[PDB]
């Protein structure tokens, strides 16, 4: 890469990472969806 | 009369005027086709079906060539596969690289034509067009750099919709498909211009980018968000409905559903009911666990009896519900148990089936030849039911007549008023329509169900009946009677014995009212007395739920096998498509479970065993896709005549009058986030 | 952004709700979030203008694009919009 | 049609009585052998229990069937080619179990 | 004590002409007689008709009705419209 | 056609099986149903399920058949039929360099004689094909599980069961052994839809 | 009778709770093709798909839920629903009605079928 630089681009991480398994920058999976079915809300005023 | 062709060499029977592709298909070919379409007019533009007849030196498009006999049909020869290539390679010249992107992927017939009959290559180097998009409405997604000109849409919309709004501007490789103004397609079934349309151009908008066809999961169910009983297919994937298709029925909907039918389905999944609520001690609904609702109302339902419970049906409830709701309250020795269309009572009532029926049947319409509608707006009430009296008048000069309010039907009819006198007036014979109706050979008469809501629907029923028996007696077994309903649950209520309307518990205040997905508001807290007890058993909180003292979750039509029956008196079972949410069950088990707890168990365990209770109590709720055939006309009318009420002077004005009182209706209607966008847009 | 519950909320708008024992996942560890929302990414990029009623993009790179397709520029009011790459393209007014 | 190994339900219960008679006298070498911390009368009355589970069963083809899979399972058995875990099996024990009530099952879930 | 009467009977089957010949010519009849008891007429298919009366309390008894008269059909409701 | 993307077709052959699958028609006629030869030079013999022996002895030890190879014995489930299981004899002539297929019917109780007496490979193809789709074969030295587990319940290669199965095992900490426990998926099993609505070989058309 | 239920190995919960649906499957509307719709299907009926609590995938415990058996007609169906003692549900085949097409009514003299545009 000295003599031939790798193209850059600005979303290109600026700082490498090793595998960081085991440390608590480890990473964890979760849903990436919003909620699907929408509870309703109860009134707040009696009747 | 026979004729004889022959496809591929084989000999096959067919009509006089029978066209080559339907000559193909009665010996099972299915010949590759764009713009011909089985319920539109023949255009013969695409150029797709081109075939190669034996000895001649032309190919004819089988979309359109009538057949001749002596005919050899070569579907499969090389004539036939190098123009179907040539068309392929045209069609697909300008077309844009869209197929990652197209909603249409995966189920689009230019692909899948061109994997099977055309090129595998594209020797196309020039420049492709570019055609600016047409904004036509908020449910259309119009990409018209895709359209192929094949004018589905503009027969569509100016046969099957009556709005010719759709129409081709320019010619040459400029024509354009779209309104030429900017102007929104406003129509009840402008929604099947996306199913009809090969291409992706016109895409489902809140379909657009959520789902694959491969990847869904398809359930085949009915209909509930009006009388019709429409045939539809619930696409589903990983749990979750992501759409709603038309099923091909040929004599209750054809190939086509209303708007809200297909772009409902997104208020299943807002303002849900997912969990048992009771009131705490501040007079708030709060959480809890099954055991202490069904306690609660046990309780509640061993406390009192006779007319002191009662029960309101809703509209989009099924008739194993409203069989169990009415076991349980006849275990306390009740029989309060209305609904919320209001029928009327005296007279027969609903001890005739074929009094509160469409006897003609749907089918029937394109058999008669004078129709009189009678104080409703079927554009909105049944829409399918609209579009095939427009297709009767379109294809059978079907003579239309209506009393009521001018609306538009997007057909030209008679209009005869809008005063029930008018209806005197035909019975006595005083009104010149009396005469056209004498001439018909096969009148037919309907009467909205959302006239007999007014004070006089039983007058109102009662001239009708008149009219009908006048026909009868003036003029084989052709029904003449008919009510169009409105709602997907009135039918099975009023076979299941239950009252029709809410009169009754206005006569007589019950403190146990079991609301059963009732959100109407007919019945509220300032009708009953100072502390009755309200059970509201719904999906859905929209009226009922707020203005109750334990919510008990149900099921939406998608997420149970449940039997509806249509404006036509044909039942019909919906399957089981997504599971209800959180704590929510299936009504009829809910209903079972608090039988159960509050000692008087019902005798069903199983959705079998409840569906063998409701052939108990009548026989036709459990023959799916069957109109039995009863008149019983004669006795009905009969039992009109001896109570005689009076005509009221309001004019008939139907509850819907344009298109902004059509979109929002039931709860799941209501709760639509689709439905309220259609709103704004038609009204601003 | 940040959620109120201090938490990062993704390009979906995904982030974990107070009432939610999900979160607990994230006690001694992180919450993987990119920080390059392409939402704001492309919206950064300049509206291109050209001459041509009709332009075609792919992406740049030729092969290493999306495949070409063509946009129309007659709209005035509005500015075409490439399907794949997101690019915006306006004919001069 | 043609039989597999009995002409007559007779001859079929004939050839189960004869397995059962196997399996019966097997029990006591399977808990010796396979170190089980249950009592004789338990794997007894679990071959009993297995047995009359196949008890409605009218067509000797299907009986024969079911002589020939529970001779395989006995073989496997003396010859020691199952397990603990597989000897095991039979007495569900992780499974919790499961109501058959209508309103047991109304609270858990959906299921019909 | 009695609450709702229901008769089920096939639109075509030989056994129900009877009851067909009754709901013919005194249904009416029975109906101005009582007007407020609902005489549910319901419909078979290739079964016996039945005659289903619900009484009090949910209890519901039927009578079968294959190859009656209309005469029998009227001594068997007069029979469960008093007792 | 011709030209390189097409797939040349020999028709000498052809000529041959079809005249060998006339012999063997007309050798064996009590059990030989039909005979095919495909396009790609494949034969075909169909035969009653109770030639299954004299048709192998014939086509092993025939001076004019001498398939004395066992390929394969496999069967196909179509769930559609009376008789389902349809099994198939895969047999390779080294004295005259070609194959032969032999394919029989039979039901999920009616038992079908073991070729173990004519080819000693039969003896493992009909153990798996017992395992696989319950189809008992009769006078067999040793019939037995051999690919599923031990104490397995139900057929696997057949048509209506279910992928997943029904049971799945685990280790428990109570029991301190691997246990049996109905099936539950963390992700469900995506099943696609992904036949054309469209008729792609016109040559395979089934009559209306 | 066929009872081969003792047979094939299913669990009792999977054999008389189940309610098997014999049908021929509904042509696409998004399509014309109608090669789909000429053979009869089996399917099982749809049961609980919860959310699996670390991804979001849609978690299952129907081992049923994916088995899709096609058959030539509907008395075969029939039959291998009765063989595995299943409940079955058969629902009759709709064909569309053979329909009366003629060009030449676009252009209808005094007729409705007078099209205003091609
Ligand atoms: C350590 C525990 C080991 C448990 C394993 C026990 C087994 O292997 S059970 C396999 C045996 N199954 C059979 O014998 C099926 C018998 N089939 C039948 O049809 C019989 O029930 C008969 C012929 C009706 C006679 O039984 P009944 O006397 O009517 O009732
Ligand atoms: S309409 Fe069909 S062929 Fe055209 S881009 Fe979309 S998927 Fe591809
Ligand atoms: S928009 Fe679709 S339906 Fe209309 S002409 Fe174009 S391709 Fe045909
Ligand atoms: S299908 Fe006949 S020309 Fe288009």
């Amino acid at each position: 890469p000295t003599t031939k630089p790798p193209t850059a681009r600005k979303y290109i991480w600026t700082n490498h990472k090793f595998n960081v398994s085991g440390t608590p920058q480890q990473y964890v999976p979760y849903s990436t969806t919003r909620k699907k079915i929408q509870e309703w809300v109860p009134p707040s005023t009696p009747y | 009369n026979l004729i004889e062709v022959f496809v591929d060499g084989q000999s096959v029977m067919v009509e006089p005027g029978t066209t080559v592709l339907q000559a193909c298909e009665k010996v099972g070919m299915q010949i590759p086709r764009f713009c011909y379409h089985e319920r539109l007019s023949v255009a013969g533009n695409c150029r797709m079906c081109l075939v190669e007849i034996e000895k001649a030196p032309k190919v004819v498009a089988a979309c359109a060539m009538p057949v001749m006999k002596g005919w050899n049909i070569l579907t499969n020869s090389e004539k036939s596969k190098k123009a179907r290539e040539g068309v392929m390679e045209f069609l697909l010249a300008n077309h844009p690289l869209d197929c990652p992107i197209c909603d249409q992927g995966g189920e689009c017939d230019l692909q899948d034509q061109s994997m099977m009959f055309g090129s595998d290559r594209s020797r196309f180097l020039e420049g492709k067009r570019a055609v600016e998009d047409k904004n036509i409405g908020p449910l259309v997604k119009t990409i018209m750099t895709r359209c192929i000109q094949c004018t589905r849409c503009i027969r569509f919309a100016s046969e099957i919709a009556g709005v010719d709004d759709l129409g081709t501007t320019g010619r040459g490789n400029d024509m354009q498909v779209g309104t030429y103004i900017e102007k929104m397609f406003m129509s009840e079934l402008s929604g099947n211009i996306i199913d009809i349309c090969p291409v992706g151009a016109l895409t489902s908008k809140p379909y657009a980018f959520t789902a694959r066809p491969w990847e869904t999961r398809k359930t085949e169910s009915i209909d509930v968000m009006d009388a019709v009983g429409s045939n539809i297919v619930v696409s589903t994937r990983t749990g979750e409905v992501m759409r709603i298709l038309p099923r091909m029925h040929e004599d209750i909907n054809e190939e086509w559903i209303s708007d809200k039918t297909r772009f409902a389905y997104d208020g299943l999944k807002r303002q849900r009911l997912t969990q048992p609520m009771i009131r705490n001690e501040k007079g708030l609904l709060t959480y809890t666990t099954w055991e202490d609702a069904l306690s609660r109302v046990a309780g509640m339902l061993q406390s009192f009896q006779g007319n002191d419970v009662a029960a309101i049906a809703g509209g989009l409830v099924d008739a194993e519900a409203l069989v169990a709701l009415k076991d349980l309250l006849n275990r306390v020795d009740s029989d309060s148990l209305c609904t919320e269309e209001v029928f009327p009572t005296a007279g027969a009532g609903t001890d005739l089936r074929s009094n509160y029926l469409l006897n003609t049947t749907i089918a029937g319409v394109e058999e008669a030849d004078v129709i009189l509608l009678v104080g409703t707006n079927p554009r909105f009430e049944a829409p399918l039911f609209n579009a095939r009296i427009r297709k009767s008048w379109l294809h059978n000069d079907l003579k239309v007549a209506l009393i009521g309010s001018p609306v538009d039907l997007t057909y030209r009819y008679d209009h005869l008023g809008d005063s029930p006198k008018i209806l005197q007036d035909i019975a006595s014979g005083n009104h010149p329509f009396s005469q056209i109706l004498k001439e018909a050979k096969k009148p037919m008469v309907v009467l909205g169900s959302s006239a007999l809501q007014r004070s006089d629907g039983t007058a109102i029923l009662a001239a009708v009946s008149n009219i009908a028996q006048n026909i009868r007696l003036s003029s084989g077994d052709w029904k003449v009677m008919n009510i169009l309903h409105r709602i997907a649950s009135q039918v099975a209520a009023l076979d299941l014995g239950y009252k029709p309307g809410v009169e009754a518990i206005r006569k007589n205040p019950p403190k146990v009212l079991f609301l059963l997905g009732a959100d109407g508001g007919c019945i509220t807290r300032q009708d009953l007395p100072k502390d009755c007890f309200i059970i509201y058993q719904g999906h859905h909180g929209d009226v009922g739920a707020p203005m109750a003292d334990v919510i008990l979750p149900g099921a939406a039509y998608t997420e149970k096998s449940a039997t509806y029956v249509n404006t036509e008196g044909r039942a019909q079972q919906t399957k089981v498509a997504v599971t209800p949410p959180g704590l929510a069950r299936e009504d009829w088990k809910i209903i079972r479970a608090l039988s159960e707890i509050a000692g008087m168990t019902l005798p069903y365990d199983t959705l079998d065993q409840v569906r063998s209770r409701l052939e108990e109590v009548s026989p036709n709720l459990v023959r799916y896709d069957d109109v039995e055939g009863a008149n019983y006309f004669q006795q009905a009318n009969e039992l009109s005549k001896l109570v005689n009420q009076q005509l009221l002077a309001d004019p008939l004005v139907p509850p819907q009058l344009t298109i902004k009182d059509f979109y929002m209706t039931d709860s799941i209607s209501r709760a639509s986030q689709t439905m309220a966008k259609c709103v704004k847009a038609v009204t601003e | 952004r940040t959620s109120p519950t201090g938490e990062k909320v993704t390009h979906t708008g995904q982030a974990y709700d107070d009432g939610d024992y999900r979160r607990v996942r994230f006690s001694d560890r992180q919450k993987e979030v990119n920080e390059n929302f392409a939402i704001d990414l492309i919206a950064e990029q300049p509206v291109s203008e050209v001459g041509s009623r009709v332009i075609s993009c792919d992406g740049g790179g030729g092969a290493l694009g999306h495949p070409r397709v063509y946009i129309n520029l007659d709209k005035e009011t509005k500015t075409g919009t490439c399907g794949y790459c997101g690019l915006q393209f306006r004919q001069p007014h | 049609v043609k039989p597999i190994f009995s002409r007559d339900m007779n001859e079929a219960k004939r050839r189960v009585r004869e397995l059962y008679r196997a399996w019966y006298r097997e029990v006591p070498n399977t808990v010796h052998l396979f170190q089980l911390d249950i009592s004789v009368k338990q794997g007894r009355d679990k071959v009993r229990e297995m047995f009359m589970k196949n008890a409605h069963v009218t067509d000797p083809r299907v009986v024969d069937l079911l002589v020939i899979k529970g001779k395989m399972e006995l073989e496997e058995t003396i010859n020691v080619w199952k397990q603990r875990t597989h000897i095991m099996r039979f007495f569900h024990e992780t499974e919790a179990p499961r109501p058959t009530d209508f309103l047991s099952k109304f609270y858990v879930g959906h299921d019909p | 004590g009695l609450r709702e009467i229901r008769i089920h009977l096939c639109q075509r089957s030989p056994g129900s002409q009877g009851v067909r010949d009754f709901i013919e010519k005194r249904y009416v009849e029975l109906k101005k007689a009582n007007p407020d008891l609902p005489i549910l007429i319901r419909e078979c298919s290739d079964v016996q008709p039945k005659l289903w009366a619900r009484y009090a309390f949910g209890q519901e008894k039927n009578v079968s009705l294959n190859n009656f008269s209309a005469d029998q059909v009227t001594r068997t409701l007069e029979n469960v419209l008093s007792g | 056609d011709t030209r390189p993307t097409i797939r040349p077709r020999n028709d000498v052959v052809h000529k041959q099986l079809s005249a060998f699958g006339q012999y063997v028609a007309e050798i064996l006629p009590k059990y030989v149903q039909q005979v095919q030869v495909s396009c790609f030079n494949e034969l075909e013999i169909f035969i009653h399920p109770d030639g299954v022996i004299p048709v192998l002895t014939f086509l092993r030890d025939h001076t004019n058949a001498q398939f004395k190879s066992l390929a394969d014995l496999t069967a196909v489930d179509v769930p559609t039929r009376q008789n389902r299981f349809e099994i198939v004899y895969n047999l390779l002539s080294l004295r005259f360099n070609s194959r032969i297929r032999v394919k029989t019917y039979t039901d999920e109780l009616t038992p079908i004689e073991s070729s173990v007496t004519v080819y000693k490979a039969a003896n493992w193809y009909e153990r798996e094909i017992w395992d696989m789709f319950g189809v008992f074969f009769a006078n067999h030295p040793d019939l037995r599980r051999i690919l599923t587990d031990y104490g397995f319940e139900g057929h696997p290669f057949r048509k209506d069961f279910p992928l997943s199965g029904y049971v799945e095992l685990r280790y428990d900490d109570e029991v301190k052994r691997v246990v049996a426990e109905p099936v539950e998926l963390a992700q469900e099993f995506r099943k696609f839809d992904l036949n054309s609505p469209w008729e792609a070989f016109p040559a395979y058309r089934q009559p209306p | 009778k066929l009872d081969i239920t003792t047979l094939t190995g299913v669990p009792e919960e999977h054999i008389k709770t189940r309610k098997v649906r014999i049908f021929v499957p509904a042509r696409n509307n998004m399509q014309s093709g109608v090669n789909n719709t000429k053979k009869w299907k089996m399917e099982f009926d749809t049961r609980e798909r919860w959310e699996n609590p670390l991804m979001g995938w849609s978690s299952t415990a129907d081992p049923l839920s994916n088995l899709v058996l096609t058959f030539s007609t509907k008395e075969d169906a029939v039959a291998f629903a009765e063989k595995n003692g299943w409940s079955f549900d058969v629902e009759e085949r709709k064909v569309p009605k053979p329909k009366s097409k003629s060009y030449g009514a676009n252009f209808s003299w005094n007729k409705r079928t007078r099209v205003s545009t091609k």
